[PDB]
């Protein structure tokens, strides 16, 4: 076929038009060339299809050897014709041959469908094992929401999706893997292995992968659950006047906690942005940096939005004040400084918004419309969603509106701080005061007659659907749908993590995050010593072991040399904090002696090496004679379960060699085995053309090009002649290491700021 | 993988009398045996046989230095008296996960006097009234058991 | 471009580039290419300075990451680029003094401790050598030079300053940036560090500038004048100034609308001086006579089916002496009778061919030859008698009587059912069980109404017509008007309703017309009401016994014309069924909203707790009458079927414009006090569509009657 | 046949690892069954 390709190319070039266009349009311009089709689209597909199905041979068969399997006329029925074609240059055929092929003919392979169409079979599995329930014929309240129509294996932006698809099913044309294949290495290797052994046309697989990865989101009327699993069946579950019970056949909380922790860590220091981004791109959740679920979900908690702004990602431009999401509708508010006496008797100089304004307001499950004038709230319309959410909405909108009544309702004091110990602006101090004491401005706010009307009904201070409501507040028994035109407009990030509009206006403040702690439902493994000196001993041990495991190659290489520089690593200094001071030195000496014996009089043993390395950070204290002390049970801070077993394993550390697996702090990790062989198996994902850098031009000294398989044969540091993307001959050099541009940039910034401080 | 491969890897193609321990784990065996260990072995201290599918104890070099032996996850069910004639110097015995029917299977250990610890986990014999007491008075030489003779110490 | 910068660069590098631009008073937004260049410069400098350290001896070496060595860990390269200008200058001076080297006159980018030199890093889109020489000339030999280009080539003052890995990595980053820019098409738009001070160039020529000059609003004389006026002048109440002078004779004329203002639409239908509306539908609806033959169930070609159906009725098949009951106005009795005889002979012929054997008599029977011959424009210009035909407006007719009778008759149950639907998969969810129950309750009602049989007959006829037209283009064809009818006992009768000659359908376009002549069996003698049949030439071809009661049998012959559009819509007329169900579904659902359980059995037949649902369906002697749920569903289905069959431009113009009055009446019934601006305008718009469409005239009549009913009932 | 069982972790008693499973089971009982369970202490008096 390659000979047929070259012959077709020569015949095409024989014409001068082909010669001039080919030599004129670069590879990039090819797209334009392709789009110059006739565009004589059929005006009515129904009539065309109806007419074609009645024709003798409407099917357009591609020229090939398949036709010989079937006669041109079977059982006196015409199937295919040998007449030439001009539209497709193939042959003609009829649905009769298609039906015969479905009846008889070659028998193909059934394996490919088990995994290739994984999403469809997962849909069928979720349908089959689903459990149905009763039907509620009563009216259903539905809200218009931006929902993901179908579940995704790993949500990623369209460009990353395309790059991943190419890296999966297009081994060639993979020049310079970006900072996206390493993030999705597991997906790359999984899909690569699954799709290997097939014969389907590559475009079908590419489109299916695009469906399986690229997100599809739409505005839909929903009531109840919102996960894609329920959205798949929304056509049956929901109903204007009927509802059905359905149960189809995590990382979010962990990312919330991690982002909050990063925010708190970075704020306390100066220049928070650089430190925050360093920790964010140096963090990982069990297989991937934080830019694998942050980039997945749309928006999220204020901390996640601030981190995404610090990183490179798109965030919804809703104004976050405390918990309120505000979307301006009209009016311009002039922020002018003014001196106002607070109900406590003190006088504060703060910014007030002159002029009328209106905002769509959201908080948890509560939606509403707020209309406010300067120093006064005017109107508020809400729907009954939840007592807690409604109370939060009322109080937060009250504080935001800066109503004089809210100021006159203060009774305690405003001198609070955050977990980092900083004094906030009076607005957020008032927010915290009122949220802590909800029954402070509610009592003195004043009451208003109930909204006498067909549906409008009031709500009292206790959040019960009781009449004699608050002044201004109204609850309508309808559906309020808000937050249209999510433009994701351009937003800047200041050093202090506080976002601002295209203009100087501030949208998100550094203190919007709520100071609420939780437990990471996943292994939050960072890569910087500064971060993890907060949590418990178990977390410290887990993070230190993860740090050791990640960069196992470097530590193993340094082990062979046999120098103390290997042991004086900052990563273990935090570990020193969780070892008893009176006995840490003995542990260090014992472990140093054991590891010296390991290097001298035996061979590689990764498990014990990892177990014993970290304890040697502290200086040793040998026996009076000089020999090292011997132990078999390393006690840790907290006692009891916080202890390491030298021989086989313990609650915090146990490695089984029968299956060669590692369990650290109750978490199983796969140590396929030992050896650079297992190192390369770990590297079994990565990306084609990941171990080679670009240097130089064609350089014909090497003759013709060489394939990836022949490329691997070259020893490190060689020069090879390869083709990049669609052609583009270049010269490449095999890499001797693995790179991390983010680490380099972070270290450069650290050195720069160290220099700045030292000069200062 | 086979017992021979494990023997070669552990001995590293050296004289048999160079290692005092063996690790025969995850090794397929012919009809449930422990082949690959010739009778020429003279020095051995520790043993380890797990997931070997051993069904009987009838092939074992005669020894006078072994003190520990480990059998687990096997369907072996037969008299162990042969250990006395093969190596009456056992101190640690581990039968965790084995398949023993009744008390009679562990009777032949009386003639051995050096045994101090015996392990029997999730065994069909372990689910009986006064099994702990019955075994104790049946093997007076025993000084340890599944771990709770009187206290907790480690091997 | 800024989006690419945000995506491909860290926020830190962007901040440093923005700070550098601010120091120079250069706006990053107005020069995004320059911002990208500065970001790339900072990134390459950081990439060069990373990973490189000096051992105690002073030999360059690599140091691992995340693995500190006490405090110093002295790096090989100290980055100077990115610091504030004052701080960078001071750092350069401090390094020069400390190492005893000359202070460069120009600020440096990096400093190498090993060589103890100041290194300048440059980038370019052109050849590395050219940029290297330019930078050397500008700066001199006091600073080492390292220039990298996007085409994988570089110029280094010293080849040992950077190892293979560093150059390879910087080149890989540059190539990735270039590829991403090309994919985003920013590469060509991107302009380097020598052209980024120019900006895009797009200047207007002479003709376009003149067109802009003359295309300025009144009062201006040049587009520069308009531009200055728009940019400078500020309106501060121009709208009120214009309104303060605009005449008070312009206004919406807001008038409140009451019941009395609403009057009957299209009073001319009542007038008896106008002719009775004729039957212009494609096929007979309430008069079809089904030549029914019991069949085992085998589906056969329509030609064979018609052959057999005529074979059963030998008297009508062999009838050859017609009795003209009426020749309408223009058609010729001889032509139509001979054409019908040829039709019968072709159908009854032994050969399977269903094409007319004459091919010449039909040419004049169908009037194909009675067409004008087109000439060229010149002769038409020269000739004086070649005028333009005056538009033919539709006749202004009156309310007929056959439309009401057909509306009644097509909406009644019949023992015969034809509408059958394909099976669907088993229903396992409760929701689909409820749906199946509702669907069964609906089809049990619709299937037995005659309107369903008429709809199926229309659909089958149009499907067969389309198939014949596509298969046969330039030959006259014979087409039976076939239908299949299953009785309650399961006997699958095949019904022949007549024949039709199809003319020559060789048409490239869709709007082109194709002529067909329809002969239809019927049991109705037109003399009973001759006003309904002014378009039909009929015979009396015999009589038949259905059960012992002899009834005549006539043949209605008429020439007509269709097109591919209506021809397709014939097979899409089944959607009426959907329109019949949707609304009723909603109705039922509303009931279900009231009380919790499912009512589809209650609304249809009723239960011990709820009475059967009854609508208002008809009237008699001025007394409105109720009607069961099934009867209302039948009425809606027949309304949809008529909306199809009698559909044309007039029907659309009538419905889409009388909806205004429908919504106004709905608002009035809710006491919203609707106001109107020009009522007579809406009424005229509506009534300029009631010309000759029978369904439009009957819709107007029913609208007037219902409006009278609403007026009389509004008293409460 | 009626239990749903997971594996949460592993305990150590004498330096030896023993697994821990979590038997999860749905059940249905009424207030009178609660009273019966409470009175289930009568087995002591019965045996005596």
């Amino acid at each position: 076929m390659t000979l047929a390709k070259i012959e077709l190319l020569k015949q095409l070039l024989r014409d001068n038009e082909a010669k001039t266009v080919l030599k004129q349009t670069t590879v990039d311009q090819y797209n334009i060339i392709r789009k110059f089709n006739t565009s004589r689209i059929e005006k009515n597909p129904s009539l065309r299809m109806k007419w074609a199905m009645c024709s003798n041979f409407p099917l357009a068969l591609t020229k090939g050897d398949m036709a010989n399997r079937i006669p041109l006329e079977y059982k006196g029925i015409q199937l295919k014709t040998n007449a030439e074609d001009i539209g497709t240059k193939g042959q003609m055929c009829s649905i009769a041959a298609v039906t015969w092929w479905n009846t008889y003919g070659p028998i193909g392979d059934t394996e490919g469908f088990e995994r290739v169409y994984e999403s469809f079979f997962l849909r069928k599995m979720r349908l089959d094992n689903a459990t149905w329930g009763r039907i509620t014929f009563g009216p259903v309240e539905r809200v218009r929401k931006r929902v993901l129509l179908n579940p995704l294996t790993k949500e990623m932006p369209p460009d990353e999706a395309s790059n991943v698809i190419m890296e999966i099913l297009f081994p060639k044309e993979a020049g310079i893997p970006r900072e996206s294949t390493w993030i999705h290495r597991e997906l790359i290797k999984e899909k690569r292995e699954k799709l290997k052994g097939t014969m389907i046309t590559p475009i079908v697989l590419a489109y299916m992968l695009e469906r399986e990865l690229v997100a599809r989101r739409r505005f839909l009327p929903v009531a109840g659950a919102t996960s894609a699993e329920f959205i798949e069946m929304l056509h049956c579950l929901q109903g204007e006047n009927w509802r059905q019970i359905y149960h189809p056949g995590s990382r979010s909380q962990s990312m919330i906690v991690a982002c909050r922790k990063i925010i708190r860590r970075s704020i306390v220091a100066s220049n928070p942005l650089e430190l925050a981004v360093e920790i964010a791109n140096k963090t990982v959740i069990d297989t991937e940096p934080l830019k694998s679920c942050l980039a997945a979900i749309d928006g999220g908690d204020v901390a996640c939005d601030i981190i995404r702004a610090a990183l490179g990602l798109k965030i919804r431009q809703r104004q976050r004040f405390g918990r309120l999401e505000l979307k301006r509708i009209s009016g311009r508010g002039f922020k002018n400084d003014e001196e106002i006496l607070i109900g406590n008797g003190t006088i504060q100089k703060i910014g007030i918004w002159d002029g009328e304004e209106e905002f769509h307001v959201r908080c948890g499950e509560c939606r509403g419309i707020l209309k406010k004038s300067k120093m006064k709230l005017e109107k508020l319309l809400i729907n009954s969603a939840k007592k807690e959410d409604m109370r939060d909405l009322i109080i937060l909108c009250m504080v935001f509106s800066q109503d004089t009544r809210m100021f006159q309702g203060v009774r305690g004091e405003i001198n609070f701080l955050n977990r980092a110990g900083q004094l906030l602006s009076p607005m957020y101090q008032l927010q915290r005061y009122f949220l802590n004491r909800s029954n402070d401005l509610f009592d003195q706010w004043g009451y208003e007659e109930s909204p006498k009307a067909s549906e409008l009904h009031g709500i009292n201070e206790s959040m019960n659907a009781s009449d004699y409501t608050l002044k201004g507040v109204v609850v309508t028994r309808n559906v309020i749908d808000d937050f249209s035109s999510t433009e994701t407009e351009k937003v800047s990030i200041t050093k202090n993590l506080s976002l601002i509009k295209r203009t100087g206006e501030v949208i998100m403040g550094a203190n919007d995050v709520s100071e609420l702690e939780s437990q990471a439902q996943l292994m939050i493994t960072y890569d910087t010593p500064k971060m993890w000196e907060m949590g418990t001993t178990k977390e410290l041990v887990q993070n230190t072991y993860q740090w050791v495991l990640k960069n196992l190659v470097t530590l193993k290489a340094q082990f062979l040399l046999g120098k103390e520089d290997m042991f004086q690593w900052d990563a273990f200094e935090a570990f020193e904090s969780i070892i008893p001071q009176k006995m840490a030195g003995q542990y260090s000496g014992f472990a140093r002696a054991v590891l010296k014996q390991m290097r001298d009089q035996e061979v590689m043993k990764t498990d014990q090496f990892i177990k014993l390395l970290p304890f040697c950070f502290s200086p040793p204290k040998l026996r009076s004679n000089g020999e090292p002390y011997q132990f078999l049970k390393l006690v840790l801070k907290g006692g009891g379960e916080n202890f390491i077993e030298v021989r086989k394993g313990s609650p915090l550390f146990s490695y089984n060699p029968q299956t060669e697996v590692l369990t650290i702090c109750g978490r199983m990790m796969s140590l396929k085995g030992k050896i650079e062989d297992e190192e390369r198996n770990r590297s079994m994902g990565n990306a084609v053309l990941a171990g080679f850098l670009v240097s130089g031009k064609y350089d014909p000294d090497l003759g013709d090009f060489k394939t990836i398989e022949e490329l691997e044969k070259l020893k490190p540091g060689e020069k090879a002649n390869i083709l990049l993307y669609q052609g583009k001959p270049v010269k490449v050099v095999k890499r001797k290491r693995y790179s991390a541009l983010s680490n380099d940039i972070s270290q450069g910034i650290k050195r720069q700021r160290m220099t700045v401080e030292s000069m200062g | 993988m086979e017992m021979g491969r494990r023997i070669h890897l552990e001995l590293r193609n050296r004289t048999p009398s160079d290692v005092k321990e063996l690790v025969l784990d995850n090794s397929r065996s012919n009809e449930g045996k422990l082949e690959g260990l010739t009778d020429e072995f003279e020095e051995l201290e520790f043993l380890s046989t797990i997931n070997v599918g051993l069904t009987s104890i009838a092939n074992l070099p005669k020894l006078n230095k072994l003190k520990k032996l480990e059998l687990s996850d096997n369907r072996v069910s037969g008299g162990l008296e042969v250990l006395a004639e093969k190596c009456p110097n056992l101190t640690h015995l581990n039968l965790s996960g084995n398949k023993i029917k009744d008390l009679s299977t562990i009777e032949p250990l009386k003639k051995l006097e050096n045994l101090k610890s015996l392990d029997l986990f999730n065994c069909e014999v372990t689910n009986l009234n006064d099994y702990r007491e019955n075994v104790f008075k049946l093997l007076p030489q025993l000084t340890y058991l599944d771990g709770y003779d009187r206290d907790d110490k480690e091997a | 471009m800024d989006t690419f910068i945000t995506r491909n660069f860290q926020t830190t590098i962007i901040q440093k580039a923005k700070n550098t631009m601010a120091e120079f008073s250069e706006d990053p937004e107005l020069q995004p290419a320059m911002l990208f260049n500065i970001c790339v410069h900072l990134e390459v400098c950081y990439v060069i300075s990373d990973m490189n350290f000096l051992d105690e001896e002073g030999k360059a070496y690599t140091a691992l990451e995340g693995q500190g060595k006490e405090q110093n860990l002295r790096p090989q390269y100290e980055v100077i680029e990115g610091m504030p200008r004052t701080i960078a200058w001071m750092v350069q001076r401090s390094l020069a003094q400390e190492h005893g080297i000359e202070t460069p006159k120009y600020l440096a980018d990096l400093f190498d401790y090993k060589t103890k030199r100041f290194i300048e890093v440059g980038i370019t889109k052109g050849l590395a050598d050219d940029y290297f020489w330019k930078k050397k000339e500008k700066l001199g030999n006091s600073m080492e030079l390292m220039i990298f280009s996007y085409n994988q080539d570089y110029s280094l003052s010293n080849e040992s300053s950077l190892d293979e890995e560093g150059k390879g990595r910087v080149l890989s980053r540059l190539t990735e940036l270039q590829a991403e820019l090309s994919l985003k098409n920013l590469w060509q738009v991107l302009i380097g560090e020598e052209d980024v001070e120019k900006g895009i160039d797009f200047k207007l020529g002479q003709t376009i500038s003149r067109l802009r000059d003359i295309s300025v609003p009144a009062g201006f004389s040049n587009f520069e004048g308009m531009r200055s006026y728009i940019d400078n002048i500020d309106p501060k109440g121009a709208i009120e100034r214009n309104l303060a002078r605009m005449s008070p004779l312009v206004s919406v004329t807001p008038k409140k609308l009451t019941w009395e203002d609403l009057r009957p639409i299209g009073p001319h239908i009542y007038n008896h001086e106008l002719p009775e509306v004729p039957y212009n539908a494609f096929l007979l609806m309430s008069d079809e006579l089904g030549l029914a033959n019991m069949t085992e169930g085998k589906s056969k070609k329509p030609k064979t089916l018609a052959k057999e159906c005529l074979e059963k009725y030998s008297t009508l098949r062999d009838q050859t002496d017609p009795i003209l009951i009426m020749k309408s106005e223009k058609a010729n009795e001889n032509f139509l009778w001979k054409l019908w005889r040829d039709c019968v002979n072709t159908i009854s012929n032994e050969e399977m061919s269903n094409e007319l054997q004459k091919t010449n008599y039909a040419k004049w029977a169908t009037g194909d030859g009675l067409t004008y011959q087109k000439i060229m424009k010149e002769v038409a210009i020269d000739d004086e008698t070649m005028c333009q035909e005056e538009p033919k407006i539709p006749n202004k007719c009156r309310v007929a009587a056959w439309v009401q009778t057909e509306m009644n008759l097509l909406s009644t149950l019949t023992s015969k059912r034809a509408l059958d639907l394909p099976e669907i998969g088993p229903d396992v969810a409760p929701v689909e069980h409820v749906g199946s129950e509702r669907r069964k309750y609906f089809v049990n009602e619709i299937n037995y109404c005659k309107a369903s049989t008429v709809m199926m007959k229309y659909v089958l006829f149009h499907t067969s017509l389309l198939n014949e037209s596509n298969a046969s283009m330039g030959k006259y064809k014979v087409i039976p008007i076939t239908n299949r009818v299953v009785n309650e006992k399961g006997e699958s009768f095949d019904m022949l309703y007549g024949l039709a000659v199809k003319g020559q359908s060789h048409l490239r376009g869709d709007t082109d017309v194709v002529t067909v002549v329809t002969f239809e069996f019927s049991s109705t003698d037109p003399r009973v009401d001759s006003g309904k049949w002014p378009k039909y030439t009929v015979f009396r071809i015999g009589s038949l016994f259905v059960s012992g009661r002899e009834k005549s049998v006539y043949l209605y012959c008429r020439v007509n014309g269709t097109n591919k559009i209506q021809m397709k819509w014939g097979m899409e007329a089944r959607r009426c069924l959907l329109q019949s169900m949707q609304q009723m579904e909603a109705i039922v659902e509303q009931e279900s909203s009231i009380q919790g359980y499912d009512m589809t059995k209650a609304c249809f037949k009723g239960d011990r707790v709820n009475s059967p649902k009854t609508f208002s369906i008809g009237t008699q002697e001025g007394k409105l009458v109720k009607g069961s749920f099934g009867k209302a569903l039948r009425v809606i289905f027949t309304k949809c079927l008529m909306h199809y069959v009698f559909g044309n431009a007039q029907l659309e113009g009538f419905s889409a414009e009388s909806r205004r009055l429908l919504l106004l009446i709905q608002a009035l019934k809710d006491r919203k006090g609707p106001w109107v601006f020009d009522l007579e305008g809406m009424y005229s718009g509506i009534e300029e569509c009631i010309s000759n469409n029978p369904w439009v005239i009957q819709s107007a009549y029913w609208f007037n009657e219902w409006l009278g009913f609403e007026k009389e009932g509004s008293k409460v």
